[PDB]
């Protein structure tokens, strides 16, 4: 378990706190990112 | 006429202090749904100063 994601449509309609923690970094975004259909992380 | 300062106009329910909406969904303010498109009873959220 890598990330969070918080909103109300979570499809770049309206701002979506990002959160990732990918190794070492943690990474915390307000963007209006545009989401996968099925979000994940590959490895 | 400086029109570039924009207000919203109308919103379902009031804002929560310290909240944002910048969304321009168009406002249904009749019984017939919007689909997204303006027109009758389907208003653009946002004004323009004059
Ligand atoms: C925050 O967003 C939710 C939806 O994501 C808003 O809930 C909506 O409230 C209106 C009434 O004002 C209902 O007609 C909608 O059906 C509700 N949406 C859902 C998905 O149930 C909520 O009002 C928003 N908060 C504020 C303060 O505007
Ligand atoms: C984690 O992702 C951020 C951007 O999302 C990137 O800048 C950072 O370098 C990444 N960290 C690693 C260890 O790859």
């Amino acid at each position: 378990i890598r990330g969070w994601i918080f909103g109300t449509t979570l499809d770049s309609k309206t701002q979506s706190l990002l959160i990732v923690n990918n190794a070492t970094n943690v990474v915390i975004k307000v963007c209006e990112f545009q989401f996968c259909n099925d979000p994940f992380l590959g490895v | 006429g400086n029109y570039n300062y924009l207000y919203r106009l109308f919103r379902k329910s009031n804002l929560k202090p310290f909240e944002r909406d910048i969304s321009t969904e168009i406002y249904q303010a009749g019984s017939t749904p919007c689909n997204g498109v303006e027109g009758f009873n389907c208003y653009f959220p946002l004004q323009s100063y004059g």
